[PDB]
């Protein structure tokens, strides 16, 4: 009998058997309704596409996220995506399989009771389990310290963990993630000429975004090569022809993550936020976690964010101590390989919520001892 | 209480190595 | 058939085999059980460091110490101690050794009593005997005259013995020891800016104390110094960088034990009481005593103690009477080397509390002529 | 010419004429500096926003604390404050009246030393003299003996004191105050829904603990309770509409004074530490202590805390010895009340430090018996 990890994230959902290397299926976390009138009869026309293929039959459709921030907003999309990711793309009865989600730190209550309530009464699994986004995170480096940076696509949390102890009093959120920063390359591709505005070409500036920004290793002279030399303007090509031309938007973008001053955000950049959560544990373990800092999620994807984040760090932290960042080639998919190694071993059987004790203590059973 | 981790024995580390 | 040399003191665990010139392991005494949640699964994480192992990881742990001076306030903690350095540090099996374990004068008896009972019933030790802590210490330095300052880690007294004779009458005690002297340094140290709350910064605290605080010769025309000449000024590397500098404050800590109303003392100082209960004893041997005046304990290791105390001693004493301090380089292990000869001689072979006469007298029989 | 008693404190500025009851001129201790672009000419927009401007204008501003935890952090924001302390809500030339300013226990003398530097190098004051923050609020109770907690917004620090005698050895200080209750509280928020990050909102949260968080009699009676009924919900508008409900937060967060691992401070709750003072000092004196408990203030201004404090007091004590706790009404304004008080005495009259005599010994003869 193998387990079922599912993490559904913010923006990408994926969901594999455990015991796996790369999740089976991935795929956007997007539903798509029609929004035209339709004049031919009978075409197979549906009344709601999710999954990839509303992405590719994105021209007709208003494609509208679940999930703004972490916590989940329209909970019938969000059945309808989990009803589409077990039937359809794993083909897999839920009712004889566990469940393991991931949910990311510092979120409502309600949003866990109410994934725990709907889990166990429609879809009817055996015994699910949800763990916290950077614990698999880290299981996947093999480590049991440091701190883990993961800047999902949604919301960006650093949670610290030495020893397999972790520190709830150190944990920093911030909600700055991959959806802000497409927001914010879209604003700012308006100042050359071409404007985006409705939601399917949010798709297009977000796949821009992946395939051409990076981060500046420092800001002020490359901002100032920029606007004199030519060596940095990219061309990029529309899914109608109409070529674009972006200069020194490629970096700019990205830079947000460091200083996000640019969206009128109050908190400090990345680079420290992880600082300050460092500073905030004991004085004794400062230096593990200073050399074994941990990278992970989509939006650390950007060529040139470590050498970046090592060179922020080192004007921060105190000079003598040695700054290493880690980060697996294999980070987009580390969440998940955590889960699947955590859903295979053997001391972690007796964790899972069995369904005698929901139907005992109700939903709110997941706030207990049993996480 | 936060989740109280059940007393096991081990592992880690040995299997990054075996998946690189 | 061999003898085990155990010394408990407060601070550091000194234990080996009898007739050797060094302790077979030295560890701390301390028990220290987490403080956080922990995350990760299939750590076997114990839920109690003790000895030296616990040392390693004061950032997620508790430090405690079980003996705040001289007795034991949590039994369950020594015998964790025990069964540690029994079983672990030593790797010899209890049943068939002696043991010769050292307590402070005038302590209560019912910890004596205990110590006994709980060593012949639970770990079933052939045969063990409390010894005087500075007796042995005497014993240990090849002589057999004069008065023993045994300034340990938790307790002070002054004990006289003159040609293998003991003085009941004229044991002084004081409870300053190297304890008050961290707290002391903690609470002074704050004066700059650096405060140390936590427990496990109680050890760091320490360990400053160990390698650059010293006593001065003269403390008024040092303090004076200190306030112009910028000689002073040290600088130590914290365990994470951010060093910082110690000036004055370094010879302000060991002051304490020349002047204890720093830290709201009534009594007088260590050169004081020891110049009192030379003077308590009998007139016809107070040569003697100022001829063999030995220190004992890790406490007295501070640098340039021995003449300081020489002088103060001098200034008191009568101007014919000659003032000489006996300071072996060894005086931290001197308890240990006094109790390793003592388990070596033949005429003490018989001294032993047997398992027969604990059956038969019960625990009470310490406090009898059989120490 | 009369005296002012200033008092800077941490958050909360009180100032005013010596011989009255309550301060002219109260504000809190912020700087705001614009953050936003600003486009309008001519509107007089000034560069830095202090006291109650910046309650006001706190949409578009940063506030920044210019005091920590006791210690200054920003000495020009600082003589800001004091400069429109004096010129502009006061209008009172400061060279033609003396100055009391106050300072809490325990702290760096470095700040002390500056504070006077400052003092009489800018606003050149005749005479300046520095308090214990404990010593004024036990002057304004009336009394002349008893152990007084006055956990303000940046330390909570308990000062014993008997017949006008203090005890230096037996000073507790701790660095949990009104700030870090805030900080929990907004924390502890974000499980509902309401997400508070910008420093402006703090204010907000702070006038919620303000308004609705108060002190349980029995912590686990009234968790158990408010997870059940209803009855402690309340509802608290914000300056735009959405109405907040809060359920068991409103005694959550002053539960970490008594129990400080919420927050991972290892420090004991503002119960123990007391009585650990107590028994610090001397065996003559602990009944008086016990007798006259004195609060004071902004922190113990939360209903039902001496209720529980007497409790927890009564049950760590010993049985027979009367406990009483004095909460006066008006603890909030306590230490000023006290600086009016001392300064208005005669006997004081003569402990000023003179301007020559810092003009000719420099700003060290604070520390000296002038202090
Ligand atoms: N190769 C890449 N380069 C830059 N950004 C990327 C890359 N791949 C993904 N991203 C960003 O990361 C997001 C996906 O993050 P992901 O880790 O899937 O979030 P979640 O934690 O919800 O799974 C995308 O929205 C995209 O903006
Ligand atoms: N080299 C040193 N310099 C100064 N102080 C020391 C030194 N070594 C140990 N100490 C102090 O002495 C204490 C150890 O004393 P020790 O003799 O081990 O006590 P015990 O009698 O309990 O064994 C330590 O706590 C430390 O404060
Ligand atoms: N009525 C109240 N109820 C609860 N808490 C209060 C109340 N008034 C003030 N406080 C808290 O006390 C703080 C003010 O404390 P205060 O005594 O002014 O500090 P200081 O010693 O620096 O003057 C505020 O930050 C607030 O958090
Ligand atoms: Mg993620
Ligand atoms: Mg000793
Ligand atoms: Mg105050």
């Amino acid at each position: 009998t193998t387990a079922l990890v599912c993490d559904n994230g913010s923006g990408l959902v994926k969901a594999g058997f455990a015991g796996d290397d790369a999740p089976r299926a991935v795929f956007p976390s997007i539903v798509g309704r029609p929004r035209h009138q339709g004049v031919m009869v009978g075409m197979g026309q549906k009344d709601s596409y999710v999954g990839d293929e509303a992405q590719s039959k994105r021209g007709i459709l208003t494609l509208k996220y679940p999930i703004e921030h972490g916590i989940i907003t329209n909970w019938d999309d969000m059945e309808k995506i989990w009803h589409h990711t077990f039937y359809n793309e794993l083909r897999v009865a839920p009712e004889e399989h566990p469940t393991l989600l991931t949910e990311a730190p510092l979120n409502p209550k309600a949003n866990r009771e109410k994934m725990t309530q709907i889990m166990f009464e429609t879809f009817n699994v055996p015994a699910m389990y949800v763990a916290i986004q950077a614990v698999l995170s880290l299981y996947a480096s093999g480590r049991t310290t440091g701190i883990v940076l993961d800047s999902g696509d949604g919301v960006t949390h650093n949670v610290p963990i030495y020893e397999g102890y972790a520190l709830p009093h150190a944990i920093m959120r911030l909600d700055l993630a991959g959806r802000d920063l497409t927001d914010y390359l879209m604003k700012i591709l308006t100042e050359r000429g071409y404007s985006f505005v409705t939601t399917a070409e949010r798709e297009i500036v977000r796949d821009i975004k992946e395939k051409l920004c990076y981060v500046a290793l420092d800001f002020e002279n490359e901002m100032a090569t920029a606007a004199s030399s030519s060596s940095l303007e990219k061309s990029y090509e529309l899914p109608d022809g109409q070529v674009i031309t972006i200069g020194n938007e490629r970096f700019r973008c990205p830079e947000t993550l460091f200083q996000p001053s640019f969206i009128g955000m109050e908190s400090a950049g990345i680079h420290e936020t992880t600082y300050n959560s460092i500073m905030k544990c004991d004085i004794d373990i400062r230096k593990d976690l200073y050399a074994n800092n941990v990278l992970s999620g989509g939006t650390t994807m950007y060529p040139g964010i470590a050498d970046r984040m090592q060179k922020e760090i080192t004007a921060l932290a105190p000079s003598t101590m040695k700054i290493k960042i880690i980060a697996p080639p294999e980070r987009k998919y580390s969440v998940w390989i955590g889960g699947s190694i955590l859903a295979s071993l053997s001391t972690f059987q007796q964790m899972w919520i069995s369904k005698q004790e929901y139907d005992e203590a109700g939903p709110s059973i997941v706030h207990r001892k049993c996480f | 209480v936060p989740p109280k981790i059940p007393d096991g024995e081990r592992v880690d580390f040995d299997d990054i190595h075996r998946k690189r």
